[PDB]
DNA sequence: GGAGACTAGGGAGTAATCCCCTTGGCGGTTAAAACGCGGGGGACAGCGCGTACGTGCGTTTAAGCGGTGCTAGAGCTGTCTACGACCAATT
DNA sequence: ATTGGTCGTAGACAGCTCTAGCACCGCTTAAACGCACGTACGCGCTGTCCCCCGCGTTTTAACCGCCAAGGGGATTACTCCCTAGTCTCCAG
């Protein structure tokens, strides 16, 4: 079955912003 | 073989319903005449079929609505 | 207008359809069937001709309508 | 925040295609409408429970549609409900099953699946997008067609109306964006190359992009670099300022909350706006000022997502998938930010 | 749902296959999908004929009515 | 071909809402069953050979639905 | 000399639609030949039907009856 | 779906081959286009049908000569 | 006169539809062409024997036609042979099987059975009558059509060209005659009520009427008053001067001898008289200009309906064709009809 | 079969023309 | 000009007739019309099959040819 | 019934059909071809006869039928 | 292996099924008229056509070699050679 | 009655099919290119309007006989509603 992974409010680094 | 101009202004009036100022070329006019005549002959033939099926010589609308429900009309 | 589907014209078209005996109420339920299916077919026909950026319907639209209604001829 | 997934089939185990909240709502309870293959449009009553978790209450069933329904839209005033689908009939439902709805005008003229509908700010103008390669402008009061935009060459899966009422943003399946000036009634801009967007391999039937509520910026999903979401501006629509990378599956939906939030930067104005982006199996939550997303929810639906919707106050964020199940995102009092 | 036994359907499928050409393996998922489409179509024409008989003002059915429906479809 | 059992036909009929059924129903029901079976398998193998495959697949029957218009 | 207007890759991809994989180059010329002879055939009847409506301009309806004569209506 | 300008050149050239002082409709021209398309593709499925019976993949003219003689249009 | 019946099948027992003599002939031997269901046009050599009976000699076979041929026509100069039929193609044969013929120009544009063809006096302009409800004017030198007459509403089974080159006479199955001025290219006259002619029940595929060789009068067969053959004039084409009574079967063919005979009730008043032949379904009546009653009548010579008749260049031969696959000839001795001018 | 009846040149009255 | 034994043909077509409708009287003209249609279509079909077999390079003829031709014809 | 056509008759008609070497199973698919062909023709003949109210099938009925499917 | 189902089978009974008015709505009849067919400007305003534009992905040559047409030799089989019996067939 | 039409047997080998053999010209890029496609737009022009008049064939109304849709009732016929072995599909 699926194993839920939930991340709370951290004020993820794999999705860091990339600019051009 | 419906009479030409009564049918053509049937088509014209029922085309004006969607929006006015619609021009139809005679080519498409006889095309839609072909379409209507083909449909009507087919439906009339199937009505005769289901009528002799109904074991009555005279035609009845119930045959018509039957054909509609089988032909997916409603 | 709508009564343009002439009564003896209905008679002769029924003749070509092989009809034997004809009653009155057919003479306007035929008007109903004609008007509703033409509404449908000229509906998708005007849509098809709108795809062509064309302000006039074509026999091409009509024949595609017949394919969509399953009476290709 | 909290995320609650609806585990009861809304439309009898058939895929859900659209969701929309009543823009006319002004309190705590919001009215949500759904579209499914069951040819029925279900309006639900959504309100927070005592614990804050979302609770869904069934209100009405709209079975007038003969075939499947792909998009359901509420007016900005919430009065009229727009619904079209496989039968390609745009119904203008009105409040006349806990409640009842009746169609006002029949905005026919489309051929098959109608995927995206956007209401104009005045509510008297409609933008219609369907597989038929065309965009049709209608008059709500007249109920008749007034303009035609059929320059699209593929499945028109996304359209939005400019809040400023100047342009028309359309996304088609041909990886080409088309901008239509509202006064000229012709194409204003054409951008296809930085391809930029995803090809037919993207499995979502929708390419729903939406303008920023102020109209200054345009957010377009289903892009390529890899899958990403490009950002455009009114100043220049021929070059994106930046793109939000979404590795994994392609983004398919862009929805912005109609509530303006105070600043706690893509665009430089004293207010920030929080918008929701739905991919095939993940949702990323961004804001105007912060480039990185401040929220991310995934692994909650077993199939591809279809539509998302913000509530009138921004307290509800509905999520719909293609597995027949839906989900909601619940924020506490002004968790997103301080409203203006 | 399913009301037709899998094995008779599969064995007639194999019969027609070996009539046409041997070594044509049939997968369970495709077999069941084709079978359910089969049941759907047959029941569809079945209540089609049922309504036909309803017009025929005779509650009992006789297949010549079904053959009328056939030539309505124009299958043969 | 005999595998389509007549009591199965009768219970499917009972689902179909009929009340009294003539006996000779079964043979013509089976016949028009197999004619469409043949049409669908023909379209299936037509797509399959273009796909250079030998095994039936659900995509084939989906395309059969599309072609005959029963989707 | 527009007959050569039907090209190698076009015929090759029509072949792809046709249901072939490998076709020799020696078939392109016979393809243009069969095309030209049967467009001759069809357009003869087309222009006859066009003249029947006192028309100096051909219509799309003409090719319909042309295929009906040829037995390939569409 | 095949191409437009060379086929318009073809139809115009054969038209002047028949008779000058004639006009064509755009819609009629494209209609002729898909008509010829359908006829040629059907011939080519016949081609494939023969070649498969010819138990060879690649095609030589005798296939299409059969196509024509067998149906006997010429 | 003498009548000789051809009891040998010309086209392998298939029905014969047309006959035509070489108008270019100027001596005793005449060249005759036949058309049949066998898709072949056979030109024969016809000449009187020692006893005066007609003798038929086969010359050439013309099988270019893919389908049956209904009408065959020679040029007034005899150079070019016109042949069209079921395949609806008009072939202009020319002398390039005792002999050989080759088609010069392909005058296509017709749709189905072509029933009547008429040669203009100059030989450069063509009138073609076919089932397709139209008559097309062609250019022989150009080989291309130039005019169209679509006023026919039924099967066009008869047409002729005015020798004066002013009008065109057409007969169609609709019991309606249509006259087309060669200058205006429009309908000049139209007569349908005196019905005026016979309906579709008449069993001949042809309604071949021909003008008088001088063009003054028009002889229209298959009329109804009983079957009759009405006569018109250039002065008034909307009213018949007289009609020739032919009770029984309907007249179907009218042919006039191209030789002007001296005068020996009168239909027309000029110092010369013209002998013409009218063929009904099973009877042939021979009239002249001056006498109301016919001076010749031959019947019970063919087992089925007659199809076409043809006069020779000198008038010494009158070929008759029927639908039973057999033909016949009428032989007149030296100036038996009359003294030529 | 048919019985041929041939009438020679007599310089019949059943076909006498009637004028109008 | 016929070779099929004419009265066996008559009995064949008659027995087909009473398979559908009983007591159908046929005359010589109808029987010969059915004949002429018969030999005409069969000789055309064999002309077809022989030329196709010539394309097949094989002297012998086997019904893959006739099936080929009919799948050309559109009759199925 | 269908066996009204004999195998030697099939062989001789094939022989003047231009064929020299023949297999057996042709004698049976030819019967199927013949019945498939004739069913449509006889059905159209029945339709035309009912249109004309003539119980007996006539030559012209068959001829006009053959014209309808186009092999007059 | 073992448990639902089906196949084989009486009962009558409700469901088709054919007969008998039976009348009322329908099949031809008549008079004319009323729209049905048509044609002719009128050029006004609708329509396509050619070509220019550009520019870009379809079109053209070719390596190149190897998957596919082409040839040899089986080689083993189902006709068609002759026929001896039945055997339907015309009268 | 006989009389030609047919049928079924025996095997020689002619030839369809299978395997082995062979070469050669469709894929497969890489690069040149070109016309294909898209709009304007002036120029051509074709379809046309639509009225009435011409005029004329068909439409419509009404009659009157009468054919048939349906009712009534007697008539048979066919799935109950288990009864029971079975048999085999599917689970263990």
């Amino acid at each position: 079955v699926l194993q839920p992974v939930k991340i709370g409010c951290v004020w993820l680094q794999q999705f860091a912003a990339c600019f051009l | 073989l419906i009479r030409k101009l009564p049918f053509q202004r049937l088509v014209r009036e029922i085309a004006q319903d969607f929006k006015t100022d619609l021009r139809f070329q005679s080519s498409a006019v006889m095309a839609l005449q072909e379409a209507c005549e083909a449909y009507l002959v087919g439906l009339f033939e199937d009505t005769n079929l289901c009528a002799i099926h109904a074991k009555r010589v005279t035609i009845m609308p119930k045959d018509i609505q039957l054909a509609r429900r089988i032909r997916g009309e409603r | 207008n709508i009564q343009g589907i002439t009564k003896p014209a209905i008679r002769r078209l029924a003749r070509r359809g092989g009809v034997k005996r004809i009653s009155g109420l057919i003479y306007e339920e035929t008007r109903g069937v004609l008007k509703v299916f033409l509404e449908n077919v000229i509906r998708d026909a005007v849509t098809y001709t709108e795809h062509a950026k064309r302000k006039t319907v074509t026999a091409m639209d009509v024949v595609y309508a017949l394919k969509r209604q399953g009476r290709t001829l | 925040m909290k995320v609650i997934t609806c585990e009861i089939a809304w439309h009898n185990k058939e895929p859900v295609y659209s969701l929309d909240f009543q823009h006319g709502t002004a309190g705590r309870i919001h009215r949500l409408a759904s579209a499914g293959v069951d040819t029925n449009v279900r309006i639900w009553k959504v309100e927070k429970g005592p614990d804050g978790k979302a609770i869904v209450e069934f209100l009405s069933n709209l079975a007038r549609h003969t075939k499947a329904v792909n998009v359901v839209r509420f007016s900005p005033t919430g009065e009229i409900l727009a619904s079209g689908g496989d039968d390609a009939v745009i119904l203008l439902w009105k409040v006349n099953n806990k409640e009842n709805w009746t169609v006002v005008k029949t905005l026919r003229g489309h051929l098959e699946d109608v995927y995206d509908i956007c209401w104009a700010t005045d509510g008297n103008l409609m933008a219609s997008a369907s597989v038929d390669n065309t965009a049709i402008i209608w008059d709500v009061s007249k109920g008749q067609k007034i303009s035609i935009f059929n320059e699209h060459k593929s499945y028109v899966q996304g359209v939005t109306w400019d809040p400023l009422g100047q342009y028309v943003a359309t996304l088609s399946c041909d990886r080409v964006l088309r901008v239509y000036s509202i006064q000229k009634k012709r194409v204003a801009f054409n951008v296809s190359k930085m391809r930029m967007f995803h090809d037919d391999s993207m499995k979502s039937f929708f390419r729903r992009l939406s303008f920023t509520p102020d109209g200054s910026l345009l957010l377009t999903p289903a892009g390529c670099v890899m899958n990403t979401t490009y950002v455009f501006s009114r100043k220049n629509l021929k070059r994106p300022i930046a793109h939000l990378p979404c590795p994994g599956k392609a983004t398919l939906a862009v929805r912005c909350c109609p509530v303006y939030f105070e600043l706690r930067e893509l665009m430089s104005l004293p207010y920030r706006l929080v918008f929701a982006v739905a991919s095939e199996d993940s949702v990323l939550l961004y804001d105007t000022q912060q480039s990185f997303p401040f929220g991310y929810v995934s692994n909650i639906h077993y199939h591809t997502l279809s539509d998302i919707s913000w509530s009138s106050d921004g307290a509800f964020l509905a999520i719909s998938s293609t597995d027949g199940y839906c989900s909601f995102v619940t924020f506490e009092k002004d968790e997103l930010g301080i409203p203006l």
